[PDB]
């Protein structure tokens, strides 16, 4: 057994839509793909969930910023300041 | 001139501060720790994997018993079997009937998977953390090196001297016990080396890959084959390597707090953004200008002009230079209220530039230094619309 | 039967527990902590060593100046010097009288006894403990493992199942930074690596042996040559290597508290006997006797004949034996008063046999479980005239 760097997985691109401090993210994969994040306060409050359905999901982002993992495409991140004027 | 600063740990944005040496021209800062790789202190524990029931060939005595030993071999499990007729492709061989005996001797061995796919323990102690910090400073305009943030560690790569840290902010993301596999590293309590229950995480337990001694708590039970036919009947739990794969827990770089990402490298905990680092650098003083060289710009103005209430440098102000000289400026807001995209600005004999920044209070009432000369932009800033995109610049939210 | 017991950490003395299990014949023990080795989690930070200024070899120009750059050599110090006229030979060689101009140049670089004479700095942290711990158990009469501390590893080494620890003594005699050379072990506060001043202790401070990069605060500080010969003056202090083995300070194994010893071996602090260690086995059942195969000793006397108040196993006492069959018994005093020689005497037909202890009241009144009978072997003691040898066997010393 190797380290081969099998031709490998990708899912399809999210849909981004914004909200005050929130990321709703209409979504659609291949096959169930391991989401998760990690809200970088020291406050992890992390989510994890297989997605195969597609979902329009939901993430409460905080001031500082969320970080967004669409299967093994790499992770994004994101600023979330006001948007409440 | 020794510039001591608290400074944010945060990576991915400038920090430019100001030199403000009593006598020469004053110089900007453009200190961005592009990394906080961490590197704590480890101990390789013992590596796991998935087993492999290498079984040895049994023995098959035809007319008596052959008592088996305790071989060395990690959880050597072996019992002798009587009663068999072992139908081996001439029908049965050994003519007897019940003294026909079957030795079954079967031991646990690393597979050829642990050596290349393997979880790996470590005992996590705090070490020392890292950064490649690039500063495209005054007019030197670069240096990216790598440095340390022990408080008495320089690092002249450049020209200038600088000393980092100890940061205050001691969160180690890593637990004292970690798993690691591969990319996903699991900050989980291992049960230990010589231990793991079987079935459980670490039914197998190597100290590393070369090492033939192991701990092989794998419940491994033979049984007697069936109806006087060769084979051999290891009943046993599948790896604790196995599950651990598929009814495992999250990854640290998928559940961490306060912002880290992660590498089976070095073992780093990369971009961990939290708390402060009080940095403090001894500038090479030939990169000073002296003060009577650059121009005098007060008797000026400053006002914003679109003043966005926002993290992306949306901030913009006019500012009525009136200089004496015509040259370059270094800029900034001694209060941290105001983020600057612009570390310096050229000047003619007494124009006027805008410069571009970003606020966290509704009235900025920042102050900026152009070149020894303080000003308040005071003013008013509108919120935006468009907020799903990377980190900020701004990084500065208080009481507003 | 897991006979859990709490357990002195204390090295070179057996600890003859007694197994009371409800059904068959007890067994004593004999836990010997011949070793305890410790091990902390560690890392090497940098070697030091004394420096060696091998100078390269200057530059003499003639007729004009040669401009010297910063080579990145370490600690690569070299300075233009004109004004020679240097003798060589020959008396001088360059015909002109001012524009001779000398380069000397000087980089500090491991010795060759940097590879071998060597001081050796760490960050230590605790890690994890171990001992090669004789049992000459029961009847066993012996094994000699290697085991740890953490209180669920076991080492089936032998035929017997222990678990020892975690121990409550977490004294780690070796300070969270330490200095070692060669076998003389330093708690230093060592600066660290990169900022070691000159003429302190790790003015060259080497990751490792190997690595060609480093730091070197020497203070090398080149003069010129005198009256026009060739020569270059290095100025420089010698080395924090050179003191630091004279003016240094004593080893932790001549100054260590609680009982320890030390090796450059993997870093352990030997025989640390601090604390205690709550101890548990999981025996053979094999190895146990059934209860009614050994002699009941009951309707027994037990008295003193000459008890030493003292270390040394003085303590005598003769029982008058009361047994149903004949063959041996195992014994012990669950008190902790007494401490005997004898795990085991063997019985004729109800006779008589002196064993030997120790004790540290004056009046003790220590049971004695003599396979299933306790007794009280109540007397008094003569304190002894000779103590100038080793360690005791007693080490049970209360109110008295």
């Amino acid at each position: 057994p190797v380290k081969a760097k099998c031709i490998a997985t990708l899912a399809p691109e999210p849909l981004v839509e914004h909200k005050h401090r929130t990321l709703i993210l209409h979504l659609h994969p291949d096959h169930p793909t391991l989401l998760t994040t990690r809200s970088l306060g020291s406050d992890a409050n992390p989510t994890r969930q297989w997605i195969e359905r597609p979902t329009t999901v939901n993430f409460t982002v905080t001031g500082e910023g969320l970080e967004y993992t669409w299967g093994n495409h790499p992770p994004k991140r994101v600023w979330a300041q006001e948007s409440g004027e | 001139y020794e510039h001591t600063a608290v400074m944010p740990n945060k990576v991915g944005i400038p920090y430019k501060a100001l030199v403000e040496r009593p006598g020469y021209a004053p110089v900007h800062l453009q200190i961005q720790l592009v990394n906080t790789r961490i590197i704590p202190s480890t101990n390789l524990e013992y590596i796991t994997c998935k087993y492999k029931t290498k079984v040895p060939s049994p023995v098959v005595k035809c007319c008596g018993a052959t008592q088996c030993t305790s071989k060395p071999h990690p959880d050597y499990q072996c019992q002798v079997f009587t009663g068999v007729y072992p139908f081996m492709w001439g029908g049965a061989y050994c003519f007897c009937d019940t003294e026909n005996t079957q030795m079954s001797e079967a031991y646990v061995e690393r597979s050829e998977e642990c050596s290349i796919d393997h979880a790996k323990a470590y005992k996590v102690h705090t070490g020392t953390v890292q950064a490649m910090v690039n500063i495209t400073y005054g007019s030197v305009s670069w240096r990216s090196a790598d440095v340390y943030v022990n408080g008495e560690t320089p690092a002249k790569i450049g020209d200038a001297k600088l000393i980092i840290g100890p940061l205050s902010s001691a969160w180690s993301p890593f637990d004292n016990k970690v798993v690691v596999y591969g990319h996903e590293v699991y900050n989980y309590d291992f049960p230990e080396y010589g231990t793991g229950k079987a079935g459980s995480f670490g039914d197998l337990q190597s100290r590393t890959s070369t090492s033939n001694d192991l701990y092989a708590n794998t419940n491994l039970k033979l049984q007697r084959p069936q109806a006087g036919i060769v084979h051999t009947p290891f009943t046993q739990a599948p790896s604790g390597f196995e599950r651990w794969k598929r009814d495992k827990g999250a990854p640290l770089n998928d559940v961490a707090p306060f912002g880290c990402s992660i590498a089976l490298e070095p073992l780093r905990a990369e971009n961990c953004a939290v708390g402060s680092i009080p940095i403090s650098i001894d500038i090479p003083d030939a990169a000073f200008t002296r003060i009577s060289e650059t121009p005098t710009v007060s008797d000026l103005e400053c006002k914003i002009t679109e003043c966005t209430y926002a993290s992306d440098f949306g901030g913009i102000a006019t500012v009525a230079y009136k200089s004496s000289k015509a040259g370059n400026c270094p800029i900034h807001s001694p209060s941290g209220v105001a983020v600057i995209k612009e570390n310096d600005v050229t000047l003619a004999e007494s124009g006027s530039f805008t410069f571009h920044f970003s606020t966290a209070n509704i009235h900025p009432a920042f102050k900026l230094q152009v070149c020894t000369s303080a000003v308040t932009c005071k003013g008013d800033c509108k919120p935006p619309k468009d907020h799903i995109v990377d980190y900020p610049a701004q990084h500065t939210e208080s009481f507003t």
